[PDB]
């Protein structure tokens, strides 16, 4: 391709599905970073995130986001008020305002639902031209945030997702645990729980929805 | 009667100055005058004491030079007049921000047009290369004479810095190096006494 | 210049004779050569006696007209100031430190923002680049992050402060497994560098005859150091200069000793022909076999020029600095 | 542009403008070429040519330092040489 | 003594100055009385860490305000670049004259540092350039006798 | 002499000082005899490897413990930045005056170095920076006759 | 008069002595006689690439064997820097005295260098310094009457 | 460039007309040959 980077696919053995299923593939990328796969590999699972390309990210206001695709997210539209989520109670008014790639090339339409009410979170969601509903970041260990102030959410990883037909999907991240590390390791870092992994992914609905499948932010039996 | 004098250092942007002529006196951009100038010798800029134009002598005529009078700088509004009512210069430095050829050298004169009761010479500085630059090879305030321009009142008077070969017909050597220039900077030492 | 030697085929990089060049931005008695945009072209910044500004020179070598820039710190000229990387934007801010705060002008390009006093967290006290000369107070990526930290290296450990932006700092951290005599020890011999150019920085200390180099082990400390020795009839001392350049295209910077003396020498020490961690080869153990080959885009520029000499189609370079690219692979089949 | 819903033929107004719509179609393939080696006298002509017109239509600038482009290819052609 | 306020004076209301106690600087603490009893100032300069334009000045004067004694002049310092700029375009310790507030005693009078064009709304130009000011910093040299 | 501890003297209490003798440096043995027997001083600068930070000044008072025809002054030196300095704000070997510790022979008496206000429970000024003090260098000029 | 030895004084036997043949060096015949006859050292300064500690000196003396002709103490200098040691803390050409050497014929004589406390065996200090001496570098100023 | 950091340049640089010059002005030194001179120190404001 257009910028000579060397590259390998390796998808992963996921056969089960029901015509949406949490595929991915663990990708070789020459020139990228140490990763949770090791040196030159990923799966990207997808996450909204600021913009750190400029530095050292604002939590405040006058922020820059990126899209699931890594591209910069322009304000589309004014916000509105609203406590509920597909008849879901939120349990508080949040502030939404839509968002849209500053380079298009997909047509989805992004949420931010901000909290109107001090003490809730935040929350991304996305609406495919599929008719797919995708939340991420809802609740802690989707979250990447500052562990010394953990409303600075940085990333909002993917959470819970929703097909049109009935099918959705939710996954679960399990937090960095300092147990076995080695004292040093632990000792100068301190940073108390800071960086997420995916560790298990539910699929295949027993009973169908249109809602996302986190709910309120339940775990899943 | 002597006294410690406050030195002050007030830079002077002769673009600022152009730029910002009344309107009936003709404001002007610099870069662009001078390119236009440069091109076509023998023309002209601005208005009064406040203008770009070619020496009017023979000697002069393939020098362009720019003129500022001290009354429109109005230097001393910069301090309040309970510091002193007498403000005179001491020393006047010169720089040019082109971009200059391999070995490329900068000629350029700069004089007091008002010349009076100033010690012979006093009247003018050359100009080698600019950075702030001096009619003496080396300044020294402690020199013992009279610097270039010491004594005269920040209050009137005209300053005109020529450039020799500037007009481009004529195949003046400086003529790139003018439509190439910038602006010009001059660095005005004076105190209050 | 840079120019690649030979044909088109050979590896080699020169230079060519030195000319003078064309256009010099005068005003160059105050100044120094900093990109100050993060545009790729260099801007010959002046300071002094107000005249704040500079030229930028572009790629076919032409210079600008001077840019005034909006807002130049009084503090720029000050003797302790710093040019480092603080907001972690990559674009090079102003900054002044004492043990428990910094004074971060941040830049926005077109000059610098308000300063603002950085007060640090906690009990965190920063080193102070000259307070000890006894130790290299210095900003590095030493963790590998991209961020450059600001380190401390004794003859004893190095110290890191992570840098958290805007001029906080992190807690140090010990980064073990550098270790020289105490008395011996001359942080003037201490250099750091990205040799293994995974990230985090090397560290190289310089010793007649021979260089340490320890390597850091993606901020967990040091792996003990590699003694290269130089060859027969090469010798360093403090007059002698250790530059650290990709010299060649290869992805991996080379250890160039540069002596003066009576007749000046200079050597370059490869420490590897290709850059390291890139995947080479990939085998499926049914008969098909994968192997790659990487270059600098550098060295294929070099090329574009040298394909240009002779036709004299100026090759302007409109790409600063050496992305490293994938450019032959083969794949073979075992069992035919 | 995306005006009262019609794909308008758009002249940039300046040349941040311009940047943007540049921007936009960075990593299109404009050309594509098909040419043989070897040593026949048919060396010196393609089998193929692919040509490619981008374009980029502003769809909202409100926020100016951002102006919601999309890009994509307007038209393309594919000439047939077989060398000849 | 230790305060900021628009001058009084007929040219200094749009004048911003900050005035400061040496009494209340607490200076002579610094070194036992062992040390000698007279403490006086012999050369002051001052930096200003905000943000200049291209071709804008820092247009200051600092002043002592008790007519004390000192040689005319001495009494006041004017700032340029406010870099440690000092009293003068050529600085010598040996000039063979007093420089500005030398011979005043560390522990008395009133210092203040006085910006023209200051106030905004009257269309000043340090009005400016103070915006971006984050202190006012005084190196001062004296001497124990 | 050679040695810490709080000063004696009634407004010295919080003053940390060193003290360390110039016999026991063996400057002598630097070079042989028969080079010149009479070896003396000309002139001590003092650094101090500490975490000043810009506008940070450490305050200490070099004095030589002993008496000889010195002139007067010449038994001490103010340190202000700890970066070899000088007991001058402006360093001249051809002031036409002598320097401190000027014509002291080279392994004879001791050195004091003084720092005021350095007790911690005491609030001293230096009680904190002191604490980022990694060491003590003397720089000294000396001469062979 | 080209060699290396150890001093034969009784304090310089531990002192590792470097020397050359001015006569040797030949540098008159780098110019032309028709520019004149006299050409005689007007100053030497020392240069010992090497690698020293923080606080570490080098110590050695440069001196020159007819010592009849000079003024007293113009037979050597003291190197200590090893950076580019012109010996004499302050150097200047309009000093008024004669600088160490001036006047030497560069045609003749010899000029040696010596390193006390070289002898390892006798745990010297130059004895490990020397160590990482790459070359000795005199830089000979000379003018042609 | 000529010259490396320890390397000398052995050169005269001589006006013709020496007749009109004190003793000595008519020629310079060249040996830095960096922008030097022809003393070892530069002065304009010495009295020779």
């Amino acid at each position: 391709g257009p910028d000579g980077m060397a590259a390998l696919s390796l998808p992963l053995p996921i056969s089960a599905g029901r015509g949406y299923a949490p595929a991915f593939t663990l990708n070789y990328n020459s020139g990228a970073g140490n990763s949770p796969f090791g040196l030159g590999w990923d799966c990207n699972v997808m996450t909204i995130r600021r913009r750190t390309h400029f530095g050292v990210p604002h939590y405040d206001e006058t922020d820059t986001f990126l899209g699931p695709e890594g591209e910069v997210l322009v304000v589309a539209d004014q916000p509105r008020d609203e406590s509920t989520l597909q008849g879901i109670n939120l349990g508080a008014t949040f502030t939404v305002t839509g968002y849209r790639s500053r380079l298009e090339s997909h047509f989805s339409r992004l949420e931010y639902w901000q909290p109107k009410t001090t003490g809730k979170t935040d929350f991304w969601l996305i609406y495919s031209p599929d008719g797919q509903v995708h939340l991420l970041g809802k609740s802690p260990q989707a979250r990447i945030s500052n562990p010394s102030q953990t409303t600075q959410t940085a990333q909002w990883l993917l959470e819970a997702s929703v097909s049109s037909r009935g099918e959705q999907i939710y996954y679960q991240y399990r937090a960095e645990d300092d147990t076995g590390c080695e004292a040093d390791e632990i000792t100068h870092h301190l940073q108390a729980t800071a960086q997420r992994y995916l560790h298990i992914v539910y699929y295949g609905n027993r009973t169908a929805s249109e809602t996302l499948p986190g709910l309120d932010g339940s775990a899943p039996s | 009667r002597d006294k410690r004098a406050l030195e002050v250092e007030r830079t002077v942007s002769l673009a600022e100055v152009y730029a910002g002529l009344p309107k009936d006196n003709g404001p002007f951009s610099l870069a662009q005058e001078i390119d236009k100038l440069v091109s076509q010798g023998s023309g002209s800029a601005g208005s009064g004491n406040n203008n770009l134009a070619f020496g009017a002598g023979t000697d002069t005529k393939t020098s362009l030079q720019a003129s500022v009078s001290f009354a429109d700088l109005k230097i001393r509004e910069d301090y309040p007049a309970s510091l002193g009512k007498i403000r005179r210069i001491k020393q006047i430095s010169v720089t040019l921000p082109a971009l200059l050829g391999p070995y490329q050298d900068v000629q350029a004169i700069l004089s007091y047009g008002d010349k009076a009761g100033l010690a012979n010479g006093c009247e003018a500085l050359a100009v080698s290369h600019g950075m702030n630059d001096s009619g003496q090879f080396q300044l020294d305030f402690n020199d013992g004479k009279f610097l270039p321009f010491e004594g005269i009142a920040i209050d009137q008077g005209t300053l005109t810095l020529s450039f020799p070969n500037a007009s481009m017909p004529e195949k003046g050597k400086q003529a790139t190096m003018l439509k190439t220039l910038n602006d010009i900077i001059l660095h005005i030492r004076y105190t209050i006494k | 210049s840079a120019q690649r030697l030979g044909e088109i085929g050979s590896d080699a990089v020169t230079w060519e004779k030195m000319q003078p060049l064309s256009v010099i931005p005068s005003l160059q008695s105050n100044a120094s050569l900093v990109d100050i945009n993060g545009d790729g072209q260099l801007d010959w910044v002046i300071t002094g006696p107000g005249l704040r500004g500079y030229h930028s020179q572009r790629p076919d070598g032409s210079w600008t007209r001077f840019t005034p820039l909006n807002a130049l710190p009084v503090e720029y000229t000050h003797p302790r100031a710093q040019l480092a990387d603080l907001m972690g934007a990559g674009l090079s801010d102003l900054v002044l430190i004492g043990p428990k705060s910094v004074r971060l002008y941040a830049n926005t390009r077109d000059g610098f923002a308000k300063g603002k006093d950085v007060v640090q967290s906690g009990d965190i006290t920063l080193p102070v680049p000259g307070a000890d000369p006894r130790k290299l107070v210095a900003f590095s990526d030493v963790l590998g992050s991209g961020q450059a930290h600001l380190v401390e290296v004794s003859a004893t450990k190095v110290t890191c402060w992570p840098n958290l932006g805007r001029g906080r700092f992190g807690q140090p951290i010990t980064l073990p497994g550098f270790s020289q005599p105490a008395t011996e020890f001359n942080p003037a011999q201490v250099y750091l560098a990205d040799l293994d150019g995974s990230g985090p920085t090397d560290l190289i200390y310089v010793h007649t005859n021979r260089l340490d180099i320890f390597l850091n082990k993606s901020g967990n400390g040091f792996a003990e150091p590699v003694t290269l020795r130089f060859p027969e009839g090469l010798r360093f001392d403090h007059t002698c200069q250790l530059q650290m350049a990709d010299v060649q295209g290869l992805g991996v910077a080379s250890l160039i000793l540069s002596v003066p003396h009576m007749s000046p020498h200079h050597w370059r020490c490869d420490l590897t022909n290709m850059k390291p961690w890139l995947l080479n080869e990939m085998n499926n153990n049914m008969g098909v076999h994968h192997t790659l080959r990487y270059r600098s885009s550098s060295q294929f520029w070099l090329d574009e020029k040298a394909a240009a000499l002779t036709t004299g189609q100026t090759p302007v370079c409109y790409l600063p600095f050496p992305i490293h690219t994938l450019w032959q692979t083969e794949t073979e089949d075992e069992i035919s | 542009t995306w005006q009262d819903n019609k794909d308008v033929p758009l002249t940039p107004e300046d040349d941040n403008s311009r940047y943007w719509f540049n921007r936009a179609l960075k990593g299109q393939l404009l050309r594509s070429e098909l040419y043989g080696l070897d040593d026949s006298t048919n060396k010196h002509v393609p089998y193929t040519v692919t040509e490619f017109r981008s374009q980029v239509r502003r769809l909202q600038h409100t926020d100016s330092r951002y102006p919601v482009l999309w890009s994509s290819v307007v038209e393309s052609r594919n000439y047939h040489y077989e060398r000849i």
